[PDB]
């Protein structure tokens, strides 16, 4: 889905990113205060 | 360092830091226009707040990581090291510290999806 696409399997760093991300995301975070 | 293989990271001179992402660094004499792999910064996919990129904050932000750094290292992923639009693909440390991860935990930036549709598809 995402209206996105790419081929190659990118997860290493992913998930590094991510927890990072779902931290700032809960945390309401300037961007994501954009919710 | 979660996959076996290690990925493939070289130190780069700092050229400047232009946005919150994309930085011009300079990777064993090779000056490139580089953005953080995972990250998205400056320009939205489609700016719906309007003030959803964080623009001046941003570039400052990346400013601050990357000239107190003394070391600092390009590593890039499994995806590509290059795009064809001439700018590079990689994730910047500062000594170690991966300033891509900084930008998302501050919630400056978002990361960039990369798409794995299920398998092939």
């Amino acid at each position: 889905g995402s209206v996105a696409y790419v081929y190659k399997p990118n997860n290493t760093h992913e998930q590094l990113l991510r927890k990072s991300e779902a931290q700032a995301k809960k945390e309401k975070l300037n961007i994501w205060s954009e919710d | 360092a979660t996959s076996t293989k290690k990925l493939h990271k070289e130190p780069a001179t700092l050229i400047k830091a232009i946005d919150g992402d994309t930085v011009k660094l300079m990777y064993k004499g090779q000056p490139m226009t580089f953005r953080l792999l995972l990250v998205d910064t400056p320009e939205t996919k489609h700016p719906k707040k309007g003030v959803e990129k964080y623009g001046p904050e941003a570039s400052a932000f990346t400013k601050k990581m990357v000239e107190n750094a003394k070391k600092i290292e390009v590593e890039f992923d499994k995806g590509q090291r290059t795009d064809k639009y001439g700018r590079g693909l990689a994730y910047i440390y500062a000594d170690g510290k991966m300033v891509n991860e900084a930008l998302v935990r501050q919630g400056l930036a978002k990361v960039a999806y990369v798409y794995k549709p299920n398998n092939t598809h």
